[PDB]
C-alpha cells in the first residue's frame, strides 16, 4: 500500500536524491509500478545512486540485478543506452534490441502528452513522449488527453521550452456519472477563474464551458520562458483537489476541488483511500509550448 | 565533392557518345569565362574519322532507315 | 597471398568445412579479408565450428574474443540474433545492433545485388541480400565487383515457372574502354557475350562464342543450387557453370582476356539475367555441405 499511493507522485520519491530515504525491499516494487511520470534516464541516475551510497557479495549482487530488471530500461531510445553504457552486464541489459525491431515488447509504463489530431508525439527515438509540439498538419480552440491509471497521490509536472508569454492550459478528466460525460477541468490565465467542461470524444473543440466558484488562482507572472508547473491531484470520497504550483516562485499556489464523484474504488486491505483512475488534461494552443517531462530539479519538493 | 561533380558529368557523357576510334577530342570538358579561357592556353580541339574502319570487337554503325516518311 | 585466394573462394572453402583444415593463425586474416564469400550467420556457424574441434581458459577465451571481433555482427535478421545469442560474447551483439539504429553500419564488403526497377531484392533484416525477385515497375542485374584471382559464387533457383536463366560474370575492359559481359545460354548451348548499359534491360550485340564444352539436358528447375567458377590466368580465364548433385548439367569455357593480366587480379561484377516475372533466386552461399564426421 505504501508503494502504490508513491506511484502517482514520481517527482517526490527521486526528486532531490531522496531515493536513497527509502530502504531495501521496497524500491524494487516501486520500479515495478505502472503510474510512474518519468522518463526512464531520471529514473535510471536515481537507481545507479541507490546502488551507490552503501559501497555497492551475497545479496549484493542479485539485488543490483533485481533493480537494474525492473528498470525499464530495453525499451529506451537506443541513443540513450550508448550512455551509461556499462561493462558489468548484458544479461539484462539482453536486448537493448529485438523487442524494438520486432515490434512486440513489454509495457511502457509510461504514456503522458499523448499526440492525436492535430498534435504528434516526439520520441526520444525509441518509444518515449518527451514533447509533444503543436502541429499544423492542415489557431483554433482545441485539447488533448492522456491514459488512466488508479491514482489516489500525483505530483505531475510540467516544463516549458518557449510560450509567447502565457496563453496554456491545465487541469484533469475524470468519467464520474452514470451516461459519460468525461467531465473536465480547465485552468485558465484569462477568465480568472476555472472554467470546466465536457468531453465527447472530438479532440478538435471542447464543449460546455462552466464558470466555477472556490479557486485561489492570483497572477504575479505570465508565464515565462522554462518554467516547471507542478500538477497535485488528491483523490477523496467525496472530491478531487487540483493544485497547479510554480516551483521557485514564492506564489502561485492555484487550488480547486471538483464536483461530486458518482463511484469509488477500493482496493482495501486496511486503507480505504479511494481511487478514480483519472486522466490527465494537458493542453496546448499556440505553436509554441511543445512541453513534456521535466528535469528533476537539484534539492528537495516537500520531502524534507 | 570533387568526384561529385565528375561522376554526375562521366556517367552520362562518354556512354552516350561517339566512340573512341571514330573521335577524338583534346580536352573532356569545355570552360566558360573569357578571361579563364586565355589563362589556360591549351588548344581545345577534336579530330574526326568518319569512316574509320571499324575493329573487331567494337559496335558497328547502324543504319537506320526513317522508312515511308522521308523526314 | 593462399588467403587472398582462399578469401575470393570461400564459397566451396565454408561449403564442405575445408576452412576447418586451416590453422588459428589463418583463419583470423582470412576472416579479416574484404572478400569473404558468404553471410555472417554462415560465417559464424563456420567459426564455432572450427573452434568446436580444436579450442572450445581465459587465453581460449581470448582467442575466441578475436575471432568473433573481425565477424561484423550488424547484417542480422533479429531472428538469427535470438537463436544464438550465446551469453559470452554479447558486447559485439549491443555495439553492432546501435549502429543497426543508428544506420551507421560499416560497409559488408560482400555483393548486393542493386536494386533496380525490374529485379527487386529484399533483406532479412541486414545488409545482406536474401533473396532477388525477378518483378516489374531480358533484364540483367549486378552485383558488387571484387578484385579477383580465383574466386566461387553461386545462387539457388527457389521458384521458376520457364526456367530461363542466364549465368555469367561480367568484366571491365579497359583495352577499348568498353563493359562487355559473357554469360551462357542453355537454350543455345554455348557461350555468350554481350555488352550491357545503364539501363538493365538491354543486352547488345548477341554473338556466339565457341571453343567450350557445354553439357547440359534440362531447364532449371526449382531447388537446384548452382554454382560458378572463375579463374584468371596470364591470358585466359576459366569459366564453368555447374549444378551441385548432377553430373548432367556442366559446362566451362575459355575466354580470351582481352585486357591480358598484381598476380591476374581483375574487378568483375556478378552477373545474373531473367525474363519469367516472379522468379525468385535466393543467394544462398552453398549452405554446409557437411563433411559427415565419423
Amino acid at each position: 500500500e505504501a508503494i502504490r499511493i508513491l506511484a502517482g507522485c514520481a517527482y517526490a520519491l527521486f526528486s532531490g536524491m531522496r531515493h536513497l530515504e527509502l530502504g531495501p525491499k521496497g524500491l524494487q516494487l516501486l520500479l515495478l509500478q505502472d503510474n510512474i511520470q518519468l522518463d526512464e534516464p531520471q529514473i535510471y541516475i536515481c537507481a545507479n545512486a541507490w546502488l551507490a551510497q552503501q559501497g555497492v557479495p551475497g545479496v549484493q549482487r542479485d539485488m543490483a540485478m533485481a533493480v537494474y530488471r525492473s528498470i525499464r530500461f530495453d525499451s529506451m531510445s537506443p541513443s540513450q543506452i550508448q550512455v551509461c553504457r556499462d561493462p558489468l552486464l548484458d544479461s539484462l541489459l539482453l536486448e537493448a534490441c529485438l523487442r524494438k525491431f520486432s515490434h512486440l515488447e513489454t509495457k511502457p509504463r509510461v504514456f503522458p502528452w499523448q499526440g492525436n489530431d492535430q498534435f504528434t508525439v516526439e520520441r526520444d527515438g525509441g518509444l518515449y513522449p518527451v514533447l509533444l509540439k503543436r502541429t499544423s498538419r492542415s489557431l483554433i480552440w482545441a485539447w488533448t488527453l492522456g491514459d488512466s491509471r488508479l491514482i489516489n497521490e500525483a505530483l505531475w509536472g510540467i516544463e516549458v521550452v518557449r510560450t509567447a508569454k502565457g496563453r496554456l492550459h491545465f487541469g484533469i478528466a475524470v468519467e464520474d456519472k452514470t451516461t459519460q460525460s468525461r467531465q473536465v477541468c480547465y485552468l485558465d490565465p484569462a477568465e480568472k477563474a476555472f472554467v470546466t467542461g465536457t468531453i465527447t470524444n472530438e479532440p478538435t473543440a471542447v464543449s460546455y464551458r462552466t464558470v466555477q466558484p472556490g479557486g485561489d488562482v492570483r497572477w504575479y507572472r505570465r508565464l515565462c520562458d522554462g518554467d516547471i508547473v507542478i500538477v497535485r491531484v488528491s483523490v477523496t470520497t467525496s472530491a478531487i483537489h487540483l493544485s497547479i504550483q510554480v516551483l521557485k516562485s514564492r506564489s502561485m499556489r492555484a487550488s480547486y476541488m471538483l464536483a461530486l464523484r458518482s463511484p469509488v474504488c477500493f482496493p482495501g486491505q486496511l486503507l480505504q483511500r479511494p481511487f478514480l483512475a483519472i486522466w490527465p488534461f494537458i493542453e496546448a494552443v499556440n505553436i509554441g509550448d511543445t512541453l513534456g517531462v521535466a528535469e528533476l530539479q537539484v534539492e528537495a519538493i516537500d520531502i524534507p | 565533392s570533387t568526384g561529385s561533380a565528375a561522376q554526375q558529368v562521366l556517367q552520362e557523357i562518354q556512354q552516350f557518345n561517339s566512340p573512341r576510334y571514330f573521335t577524338r577530342a583534346s580536352v573532356a570538358r569545355v570552360p566558360h569565362s573569357s578571361s579563364l579561357q586565355q589563362k589556360l592556353h591549351l588548344p581545345i580541339g577534336l579530330f574526326i574519322r568518319p569512316l574509320a574502319p571499324i575493329r573487331p570487337g567494337s559496335p558497328t554503325v547502324p543504319s537506320v532507315n526513317f522508312g515511308n516518311c522521308g523526314v
